[PDB]
């Protein structure tokens, strides 16, 4: 197993994971290393395809020129998972586009074929025991794990060897259910992998760890002390959001409701949806039909990114805010979802001082709806650092990566390469 | 799958 850890059945959440020493924060509980890993299609060029490593001057790969390496070694061990897609890439051409899921998929049944024994990525829990909530599937979900193998078949027949229909409904399911999305310190999106030990954990939403990746390497650290007996939770889902929309999500993707103290005392759910201390105060009504205004909203930008020019997505953020600060206060949360959606599309067309001037109205309240160390704080700040530094404001820049920095040694732990990268970037300038 | 964004 795991020193200081242990396998145990949790009431009402089925199997978990246990502390049988203290853990103080920043301190590292275990590491995992990935069972079955894919480097995001958009990624390729930036970092390796075998370790993860971000760098300069990435040797391609000769047959199919769309995978890159540190080195002819990261290329040698890559090739046992690269193979199922090299040649398919050129043949299919243009028309190679499976899924993120399906692509990881692959990964996993070629891994189960080449390394059917438990893997060290599996001390406390195996793939093959991955919980996968097949039957709570409805029609749209089976529809959808549907066209994931139909991909599968499409794409993957010429190297793997595929179970009956079954069984890749429940993997998929699994991986639905179990997966991770492997981020950097951005939090941008870098690729998806399988954790099982990292898997074992439980939700909450006042988690006491956190996951981080050191390549494809999962690292978990206390972020609240632990001691022994207690559970350790950590959370699934972005934590801005108040219980009923974070819970929407869990049901919807994960099959469970949570209990935690968050969800049961709502504490954090006012000033997430402040409301504006108006001479007439909003009515109940009023409030219920922004919040779903609200919602419709974000749904409706996250399908118009998809093909709507920068200006109309930066129109559909300025005209939105517009309609909800009437009720809203600067500091709601669907007010900062579009300030943030608006910073990233600044972002994208290089209007570094629109970014900055958006951050800037987002950072605090971000601070004060999430949990002490948070990801999302840090990589805020981050961002903000970053493009302080980029604009020659050094006592600015310094100052918010140094935030970065001190929430980042706790929850990456102090000798992490991203802090080393963020160090050198505050002594450079 | 299980992202904090
Ligand atoms: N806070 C919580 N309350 C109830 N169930 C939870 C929970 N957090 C996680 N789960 C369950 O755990 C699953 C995520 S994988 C986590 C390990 C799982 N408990 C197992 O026995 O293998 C989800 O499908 C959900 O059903
Ligand atoms: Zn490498
Ligand atoms: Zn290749
Ligand atoms: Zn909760």
């Amino acid at each position: 197993g795991l020193g200081g850890l242990e396998r145990f059945c949790s009431p009402g959440k089925g199997r978990g994971l246990r502390a049988l020493q203290p853990f103080q924060v920043g301190d590292l509980l275990f590491s995992c290393p990935a069972y079955a890993y894919v480097l995001t299609v958009n990624e390729r060029g930036n970092h390796c395809e075998y370790c993860f490593t971000r760098k300069e001057g990435l040797s391609k790969c000769g047959r199919c020129k769309q995978a890159f390496y540190c080195n002819v070694e990261c290329q040698k061990e890559d090739w046992p998972m690269h193979k199922l897609e090299c040649s398919p890439m050129v043949v299919f051409g243009e028309n190679w586009n499976p899924s993120e899921t399906v692509r990881l998929t692959a990964r996993i049944l070629a891994k189960q074929k080449i390394h059917p024994e438990r893997t060290p990525s599996e001390k406390l829990l195996a793939v093959k025991e991955f919980e996968s909530h097949l039957d709570k599937l409805d029609n749209e979900k089976k529809d959808l794990i549907q066209s994931d193998i139909a991909a599968l078949h499409h794409f993957y027949s010429k190297h793997l060897e595929f179970p009956d229909n079954d069984s890749l409904v429940v993997l998929f399911a699994q991986v639905n259910c179990n997966g991770f999305t492997i981020e950097d310190e951005e939090l941008s999106h870098l690729g998806s992998a399988i954790f099982p030990d990292v898997a074992l954990m439980n939700h909450s939403c006042c988690p006491n760890v956190i996951v981080t990746y050191k390549g494809t390497l999962a690292e978990v650290r206390a972020v609240q002390e632990i001691k022994p007996g207690e559970e350790v939770f950590t959370s699934y889902i972005d934590l801005l959001y108040p219980t009923e929309d974070r819970n929407d999500r869990l049901r919807d993707s994960y099959f469970f409701t949570c209990e935690c103290q968050e969800c049961t005392t709502k504490d954090k759910d006012k000033a997430k949806v402040e409301i504006r201390k108006l001479s007439d105060p909003p009515k109940a009504e009023a409030i219920r039909d922004m919040v779903r205004y609200a919602r419709n909203v974000i749904e409706e930008f996250r399908r118009a990114k998809h093909y709507k020019s920068p200006s109309e997505l930066l129109e559909i953020c300025e005209l939105s805010q517009e309609k909800m600060s009437s009720v809203f206060e600067d500091s709601n949360v669907y007010m900062l979802h579009m300030m943030y959606q608006a910073m990233g599309v600044c972002l994208y067309m290089q209007d570094w001082e629109g970014a900055l001037q958006y951050g800037q109205k987002i950072i605090k309240p971000y601070s004060k709806h999430y949990p002490l160390y948070s990801l999302n704080v840090a990589s805020m700040w981050l961002k903000l650092g970053r493009l302080y530094m980029g604009l020659e404001h050094k006592a600015a820049g310094e100052k918010a990566l140094k935030k970065a920095i001190a929430i980042m040694e706790v929850a990456h732990g102090k000798d992490h390469p991203y802090i080393s990268e963020i160090k050198q970037e505050i002594e450079s300038h | 799958l299980l992202s904090k964004r």
